[PDB]
RNA sequence: GGUGAAAUUCUUGGAUUUAUUGAAGACUAACUACUGCGAAAGCAUUUGCCAAGGACGUUUUCAUUAAUCAAGAACGAAAGUUAGGGGAUCGAAGAUGAUCAGAUACCGUCGUAGUCUUAACCAUAAACUAUGCCGACUAGGGAUCGGGUGGUGUUUUUUUAAUGACCCACUCGGCACCUUACGAGAAAUCAAAGUCUUUGGGUUCUGGGGGGAGUAUGGUCGCAAGGCUGAAACUUAAAGGAAUUG
């Protein structure tokens, strides 16, 4: 009874990115960052630019035919910071209320078998 | 941040979801549900052939959703489009694997963790990775805290297992293989001829992934749904 | 133009570097027994009414 | 802690279903815990 | 100064003191 | 003086330890020098779970973690709210709160 | 995208994002620890081969073959050099955007040499335990790694054997640790930094106020960069160590 999509939210600094796709992935509907909500340039990985993004996502997921959604969060990953973003939690919580239905909550992070190199140089960043 | 592209084109409005339609999806009939979900592709034009766009997509699915028990809740399930036949396309076998979650609950500290793959080919000519975890136990009136193996009791479970997954996969076609997985029976008789080496839980075995197919053989196909 | 009614039920400290703004957590009198937490700008007590343009919202410190 | 967990979901009361739309509602997904013989005779 | 930039001067110095040596020999 | 001593770290017997980066600066510092620490949460925030049970399409869903581990400098540490100063008597106890 | 905030940059020629593949090179996460091996530098994916090593066990053998060592020899992080290969990342130089009074810095985005390997050099490091090696004795406590001994101890196999994995006691060797100070020290502190004016177990190396100076010169090694050896004139009354109170 319920037609089921994938969420992928990637929740990183800097912004924060929602897109509903087909169980397969290859097709996409409503892909809405952060960052065309607010103009700030600052907080395009706010949690209300998250939570308007994600609002948006359900009014074109409605409308669309999609009812449900599978959530696969995201952060950078890589040698990146691995750790979700501001966002995430409030885009999640945004497209709870409004209508659509979850199920299968999941990470997906980028996490490497210890790859390449981290950019920094071996003092870091000094600041 | 709308007000700050400098320029949108280079060199210097029709909504795709009315001429976008829906499919289902098939499971193979080694899984106790077969309705999936559903797709969306464009309109079946004269010169695009829609049936071929949506040919090779891979669905990714729980097997919690395809036996409705919420105990294979992490065992995550690969399945690749393959014969599409009136909005009714069929999905063939493509992999199985585990939720991160469950990945990094298993992996503690203060315990030993044993990793063994293996590369064999089945009786298809499928040629699979077959992957297996095997985390030692502190055994019960135990009173050091980290319980250790010590590094040929490794050597020795390693192989213990990879001969074990070597063997129950030639013998195996495919579907032998996925009914074999889903009641997890592979962890059991890894269990049972490692106790003689070391304790040895949490042997929910791991992701196994296909490395190369032979040719189509719809007959084959049509056994799994029909 | 929604607005919506909350009643503060526990205040939970101050928040700002100059102290002017205070941490309270809300009850709504419309879809009964659901909190979140916001800010306040001026003196709040206990059993104050508040009226919010938006109640999508969760309250951190400043 | 790493074995502490939650569980969400429709379990996060128990009630009588007079309409038979809610009856045929919570069957359609599985929450029905008993049927019970009513107390008084026909 | 740090004692790694007088060691660096130092040998900076020594090489121009190497090489303006060598145009006589 | 010698301050500490194990100087900073935990080697002994081992000559070269391999270092790691840390988290928030990319600072190259040695495993044993580092300040590992496990930040285990749900997937979801703790705001929304009541929120997220009336939504979900299952009965029974139990909710996932993030296990994430960090490694920190001796820099980063300090400035971030952790282990950063204790008093010479205090210094040498090592036991977690 | 990045950031405290931005800008350089990429984008309607479809950037960022999603899916399916493929290729390349580096790395060997989580397990990973007051844990293991190695003379040190060092060494963490699987399997096969090659040769080596310590501890333990021994009612096996030789019989003083030993300890430390001028001269001399081998190995020696990273960076650097030469010549092929490789060249994904990161990135001395360089280019740019920002900040700034300046910013040829910190920060951002690119980016050569390098980072990897093969053959040959270099011979350095806060190469640190800032603590030479061999031998003996001196206070208590538990843990742990490897080997061994004992115990009708627990569990599993085939209730049951042998094993294995644990438990208790003991022992040899190892990485360490906790308490105390008989003892030492200027103190910090130290089971060695103790057995040192009640001053002798054996042996090697090194220092003699601070600069000038690891400079000049001369040898010698090195393709080079440089390494090893290494003064004097002159100047100076304090430099310096560990603790105390501000
Ligand atoms: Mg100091
Ligand atoms: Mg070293
Ligand atoms: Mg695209
Ligand atoms: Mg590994
Ligand atoms: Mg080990
Ligand atoms: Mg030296
Ligand atoms: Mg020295
Ligand atoms: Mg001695
Ligand atoms: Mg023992
Ligand atoms: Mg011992
Ligand atoms: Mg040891
Ligand atoms: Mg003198
Ligand atoms: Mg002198
Ligand atoms: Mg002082």
């Amino acid at each position: 009874s319920q037609v089921f999509g994938v969420a992928r939210i990637y929740a990183s600094f800097n912004d924060t990115f929602v897109h509903v796709t087909d169980l397969s992935g290859k097709e996409t509907i409503a892909r809405v960052t952060g960052g065309m909500k607010v103009k700030a340039d600052r907080d395009e990985s706010s949690p209300y630019a998250a939570m308007l993004a994600a609002q948006d996502v359900a009014a074109k997921c409605k409308e669309v035919g999609i009812t449900a959604v599978h959530v696969k969060i995201r952060a950078t990953g890589g040698t990146r910071t691995k750790t979700p973003g501001p966002g995430g939690q409030a885009a999640l919580r945004a497209l709870a209320r409004s209508g659509l239905r979850i199920g299968r909550i999941e990470d997906v992070t980028p996490v490497p078998s210890d790859s390449t190199r981290k950019k920094g140089g071996r003092r870091g960043r000094r600041l | 941040a709308v007000g700050k592209n400098k320029r949108l084109s280079k060199g210097k409005v029709v909504d795709p979801f009315t001429r976008k339609e829906w499919f289902d999806i098939k499971a193979p009939s080694t899984f106790e549900n077969r309705n999936v979900g559903k797709t969306l592709v464009n309109k079946s034009t004269g010169l695009k052939s829609a049936s071929d766009a949506l040919k090779g997509r891979v669905v990714e699915v729980c097997l919690a959703d395809l036996q409705g028990s919420e105990d294979h809740s992490f065992r995550k399930i690969k399945l690749r489009v393959d014969e599409v036949q009136g909005k009714n396309l069929l999905t063939n076998f493509h992999g199985m694997d585990f939720t991160t979650d469950k990945l990094r609950s298993m992996v503690r500290k203060w315990q030993t963790l044993i990793e063994a793959n293996v590369t064999v080919k089945t009786s298809d000519d499928y040629v699979l990775r077959i992957f297996a975890i095997a985390f030692t136990r502190k055994q019960a009136n135990q009173v050091k805290r980290h319980s250790y193996a010590q590094s040929s009791h490794i050597r020795a479970i390693r192989k213990v297992i990879s001969e074990i997954l070597t063997k129950e996969v030639q013998g195996s076609t495919l579907a032998q293989l996925t009914s074999k997985l889903i009641p997890e029976v592979i962890n059991k008789e890894i269990e049972n001829a490692t106790k003689d080496i070391f304790p040895l839980q949490n042997i929910h075995v791991r992701k196994v992934k296909l490395l190369k197919q032979p040719k189509f053989d719809v007959g084959a196909l049509m056994a799994l749904h029909g | 133009t929604p607005v919506t009614l909350a009643k503060v039920i526990k205040v939970l400290g101050r928040t700002g570097s100059r102290g002017g703004v205070t941490q309270v957590r809300v009850e709504f009198l419309e879809d009964t027994s659901r909190t979140i937490v916001r800010n306040v700008k001026g003196p709040v007590r206990e059993n104050d009414i508040l009226v919010l343009m938006e109640s999508e919202r969760e309250a951190r410190r400043l | 802690d790493w074995d502490t967990n939650t569980i969400i979901g429709s379990r996060a009361r128990a009630n009588v279903a007079r309409s038979q739309g809610q009856i045929n509602a919570a069957r359609r997904q599985g929450l029905v815990v008993s049927v019970d013989k009513k107390y008084g005779s026909t | 100064m740090r004692a790694k930039w007088r060691k660096k001067r130092t040998r900076r110095l020594k090489r121009k003191r190497r090489k303006v040596r060598a145009r006589s020999k | 003086p010698k301050k500490r001593a194990s100087n900073g770290r935990n080697k002994k017997g081992r000559g070269h330890v391999k270092p790691v980066r840390c988290v928030n600066c990319s600072k190259s510092i040695p495993k044993d020098k580092a300040i590992k620490r496990m930040a285990i949460r749900n997937i979801v925030e703790a705001a929304a779970v009541r929120d997220l049970s009336e939504a979900s399409v299952y009965p029974e869903y139990a909710l996932p973690k993030t296990y994430n581990k960090l490694h920190y400098c001796v820099s980063c540490a300090i400035h971030a709210r952790i282990v950063r100063v204790r008093s010479r008597e205090d210094r040498k106890n090592r036991a977690p709160p």
